[PDB]
DNA sequence: GAGCGTACGGCCGTACGCT
DNA sequence: GAGCGTACGGCCGTACGCT
């Protein structure tokens, strides 16, 4: 599912997560196939957060990340073997892409926390208005999102490692009552 | 800085999907007992006329029509969701008319939306009855090319009648359905004591009416959900023991729980007994048809008691399943539980506002249409005089400022009569004109007094709840045991 | 009771006969299959045009599923889809927004997540449609009207071409350069004995949307004489210093998937079945167009590699030219020249009805404006009539009767607003009158004069040719 | 996919097969489920007259019809192991519906001749599609045996038979559209 | 437990003729 | 051959909370 840069020199290599094969075509042909590489996913991803260790490992989404990286995970995890500097998480500008976004997010940092902390993973901001990536053309989408002349990425910047490790539990943890008990309090 | 705090990201993020989910996907309003997807879909069968009355159109031009102008998701998510409001089994008051597969008790899906047709059941006239009559406030859709309404008329407490299950963020929702003749009974009860108990309003609603009737266990639970928004109801499927020839017996089971797979629930009875995990059964065989009904045949060994089989039935099969009540809507736009009182109420303050609105807006044209027939009276009366200014006037501007001079006329009213057609001067049309103004006087009056005694509107209210519960009222199906 | 024989001979022929003359075989005069024609004809219905704009996939989709086309939502989409690939179609007659896939054979993404609308071409197939050009007929249910064929006013059988697998036979039509087809059938009106070698002058061969080369007049020529004939197609490649070299392949063989044709080559190499080839890269981009990149060993024959490559992949492909269109309602083979004769004669057909309606509709205009012109001269008359008048329907007989009137001249009169009274409305009405007589002798010298017709078209369809004629792609290569 | 009947005495059992879950579903409800089973198929099934006998077998439309007979196949074939004595073909009353019932047809011809000799084949006709029908209608014009209109499929000539299969399902495309074209109105 | 019901998604067969 | 392009078809993943 994966279709990679032509470079093999990871610091100027850059790898984009896409919700499905609709915004995978639109992106592969919008690229520069030179640097940037595709992962288009199959939807919403495993909550890892909520899943047991066995599922994580077996998941197809899972593996085909940890594949495309080549980094391992966890304790195994080593930041020199990246094959992409960038990793950028590319989803639609809609409801379900926040939750895509998160869920990614949950992943990378309780898996390959070292991956933020270095700065290697960014979020895209495709314009708004459109439905997502698969109903953009790719001619705008290459000018707006994947140009480095042009777009505007945001880089995922870890401050408080206490503060993030109890927003994640609290979001994607498996206890409701804190999870209800935040959208109360922050609704509107 | 393109910087961004991955504890600011997940937080704005994931309160945007889950606030998202909570208004506008997975919880139903209190008023109309609908979610987005639910009332898109109604609202564009209305769109389309594809009433009772006209013929069934494919499920995939629908589906494309919603999903183009209210409805920016799957097709899938759009047509499984008017596949259910079509199933009698799914619906105790169905709001779709199905033609072609939309599925069994036995879960079999419903074909693929190429293979289907659909329309409007009559009682989804009742849903959307004065959608038209600025009873409802309309708003733009997701693209701002089309107007959809916030919420239906909803001239039956749907909500309540047809139930609701969702999954959400931080909360889901579980609402049984129920008798809409003891709804209707609850809701008039209400709106003559404001102060009225639960307990009182339980003379009326006895409990949840399930559309795949069966028994409910005791008022226990029900009476605990009513109260409170939660609480749990066993239903058990209508079985009894007969005897099948040679002093040998079995259990027949002609009703299921709500929401149980009868293909499933078969299934793992077989395999308990493949499993040796259920003593004294000889054979399994479901002999539904659409002439019987459900039936479901469980033959029993000589030797063996059927009672106490029957018993261990419902210990170790969804035979006897429990309903979760979770009473949580949309009030104000914000996820609330809400007991039984709570639901009649907010939905009664619904029909006040939907009928105050139509007769405001009934009073308006009457009023517009009074002053224009006024116009058309002074024309038809002076017709020589009108036309003699209209040929020597040179424009239609200069005739609109002469006749408004002339003859004391409003803007509007001279505008009527240069549209006014010549077929109205016949002698039968004079006549047809003061008879309509004369029934428009009669009704301005009606209406004035609407609006001026809530005691009178109320009463409308009342009325019009009654002829509904006189036309589309049944039977219970789900007894409850005491 | 059922003899087997009898049931497998009627059972088979109600199938193949079904697939033949309503699926697979594209008419000769618009060149459209079924669901080609259906998907365009439901884009004009909801006035889908190129200024208005791009609605949902599975609206449209839903609507002709509905209303023409009672079959599957993938064979309908995936028939729009082809029709707005700019390498598929040469003149793609609907504009896509979102991936409607690419030359690799990724498919176009799910019906949700694109939109569409006509291309500005598309109004020339359609120009006419409600001007009582062509027949229409019921849909399937009975509850539509659907038109048995399009106006098609530039020829889009040969233009875009058409590919379709039948019962008893197939149709493979390539598509051609829309300037020389135009030159043609102008060459052909104006000398029906033309030799197809005469017309060739005109249409040099085919003109495929993904250019490259053709090898020969040899299998053109065959194909425009006989209806078949194989055509041999051409990557364009050359051989450059990358003080060792590279083939570079910038245009690939029409309908071969450049996805395909890379893993083949690779699988060469990997097989060890080709010699010489040191890597295979695909370095295209929509802002470089299309280019694979060969490297070839230092001191290995460059041009060798390329002629092994074009001997053993489909960076060399026939086109089977089997030119098999409906004429009449039955599949024929036809030349070059049968198929811009039918064309043409369609065109004729249509310009003459389209004619015979606008001369219809302008004198029953000009029939009612000489009732209302008689009312506005005797208006105070016509007055008391109505007001004396006790029903619409007296009032109807006591004008028709007293005023010599036909029955939609009444029905005019009464349906006239008082508005229509004043000085300035009846000059108006004798204006609009005066200008139809002379709207109505027009029409009536081109029913008179089959040739003043002919003058006409060819004016039309050089205004077709500016606006939308281009470049031919494919190289002809002689020898 | 298939949804036996109670019964387990062929001699009154009976097998409806059907386009897809569209009509199975509808099918499953109207059936008399102690005499009338159905197997659902997954639309165009294999033209076993052009296929391979390698791909035949490994079909999985074509298993599931051998299992559910529980005859076996050429040689092997056995009537009196068969668990229907009514193998009833009920197709659309359009084109594609015509085809299928040419396919399964050639099917039954090539490796079952005995079922058909036999009279066990036979042909529903329903009154666009059964798939679009409601149960209640479908049982009462075409699976109910007090008022359904089933044929029965009779194999008079096995020479002119061999020819037909041969000519309208086999790999030489000149035959079948000679045919096609002789036999147009 | 597992699956309820709106949301984000993906992957496989078959016929037909021609080269 | 193996794939072109309209047709007949089908089957699986994920979130989310509560029983
Ligand atoms: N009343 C307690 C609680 O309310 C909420 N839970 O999550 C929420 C998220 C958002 C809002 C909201 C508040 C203000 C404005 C707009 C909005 Cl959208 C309210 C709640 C509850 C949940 C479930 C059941 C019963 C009660
Ligand atoms: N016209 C030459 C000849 O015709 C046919 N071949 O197969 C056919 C099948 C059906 C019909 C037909 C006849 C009457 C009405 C409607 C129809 Cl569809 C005609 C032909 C031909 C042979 C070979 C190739 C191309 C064309």
């Amino acid at each position: 599912k994966l279709a990679d840069c032509s470079s093999k020199s990871p610091e100027e290599c850059e790898i984009f997560l896409v919700e499905g094969d609709s915004a995978g075509g639109s992106t592969k042909s919008g690229r520069d196939s030179r640097t940037q590489a595709i992962l288009p996913l199959r939807g919403k991803i495993l909550n890892v957060e909520k899943a047991r260790l066995d599922r994580i490992l077996n998941n197809n989404e899972i593996r085909q990340m940890i594949t495309a990286f080549g980094t391992g995970i966890g304790g195994d995890f080593d930041l020199a073997k990246a094959r992409y500097h960038k990793i950028v998480i590319m989803t639609d500008a809609d409801v379900d892409g926040a939750h895509i976004r998160t869920l990614l997010l949950t992943f990378f940092y309780r898996f390959m926390r070292p991956l933020i902390e270095a700065g290697y993973v960014y979020i895209a901001q495709p314009p708004t208005g459109y439905k997502g990536l698969g109903e953009m053309n790719a001619d705008q989408l290459w000018e707006t999102t994947m140009n480095p002349e042009h777009r505007a990425l945001l880089q995922v910047k870890l401050e408080d490692a206490i503060e993030a490790d109890q927003t994640f539990e609290m979001l994607m943890g498996d206890v409701v009552e804190n999870r209800r008990q935040f959208i109360e309090d922050n609704a509107v | 800085i393109n910087e961004r705090n991955i504890t600011s990201e997940m937080r704005e993020s994931f309160l945007d999907y889950a606030m998202s989910v909570i208004v506008a996907r997975a919880l139903p309003d209190v008023r109309d007992g609908l979610k987005p997807v639910h009332r898109r879909i109604l609202y564009g069968l209305n769109e389309q006329g594809m009433t009772p009355d006209k013929s069934y159109k494919k499920s995939a031009r629908i589906v494309g029509d919603v999903m183009g102008k209210y409805h920016p998701h799957g097709d899938s998510s759009i047509y499984e969701a008017m596949v259910r409001m079509a199933q009698d089994f799914s619906y105790r008051y169905p709001l779709v008319d199905g033609q072609g597969n939309f599925g069994s008790m036995d879960g079999d899906g419903a074909a693929a939306m190429r293979y289907t047709e659909a329309r409007m059941t009559k009682i989804t006239l009742e849903l959307l009855r004065d959608i038209n009559k600025d009873t409802i406030d309309f708003i733009d859709n997701y693209d701002g090319n089309e107007r959809e309404p916030s919420v239906l008329p909803a001239r039956f407490p749907n909500l309540l009648a047809n139930g609701a299950s969702g999954i959400a963020v931080g909360m889901a929702t579980n609402i049984p359905p129920h008798n809409l003749t003891e709804l209707i009974n609850g809701v008039l009860s209400l709106s003559k004591n404001p102060d009225i108990s639960i307990a009182e309003l339980m003379e009326d609603i006895e409990g949840p009416d399930f559309p795949t009737a069966g028994l409910i266990l005791g008022k226990s639970g029900i009476r605990r959900a009513y109260e409170t928004g939660r609480g749990s109801i066993q239903m058990r499927s209508r079985a009894v023991i007969e005897e099948r020839g040679g002093g040998r017996q079995r259990i027949v089971v002609t009703e299921i729980p709500f929401q149980v797979n009868k293909a499933r629930m078969i299934e793992k009875i077989a395999e308990l007994v493949r499993d040796k995990k259920i003593d004294g059964i000889t054979d399994l065989r479901d002999e539904t048809s659409l002439r019987t009904g459900v039936r479901v045949v469980i033959d029993v060994r000589k030797d063996a008691n059927a009672s106490v089989i029957l018993n261990n039935l419902y210990k170790q099969t969804p035979l006897q399943t429990s309903f979760g009540v979770n009473m949580i809507a949309l009030v104000n736009g914000r996820p609330k539980l809400i007991n039984l009182k709570e639901a009649l109420v907010h939905y009664l303050e619904h029909q006040k506002t939907v009928v105050r609105r139509r007769t405001q807006y009934n009073l308006r044209k009457a009023k517009d249409r009074a002053h224009i027939l006024e116009g058309l009276r002074i024309a038809l009366d002076h017709i020589d005089e009108i036309i003699s200014t209209i040929r020597e006037s040179d424009t239609d501007k200069v005739a609109m400022e002469s006749l408004q001079q002339r003859f004391k006329l409003s803007e509007k009213q001279a505008q009527a009569i240069l549209d006014m057609r010549l077929r109205r001067l016949t002698g039968l049309e004079r006549d047809k004109i003061e008879a309509e103004y004369n029934e428009l006087l009669n009704y301005i009056s009606e209406l004035e007094t609407i609006l001026a005694d809530e005691e009178v509107l109320l009463q409308l209210v009342r009325d019009e709840l009654t002829e509904i519960r006189d036309r589309f009222g049944d039977d219970r199906r789900t007894e409850i045991q005491l």
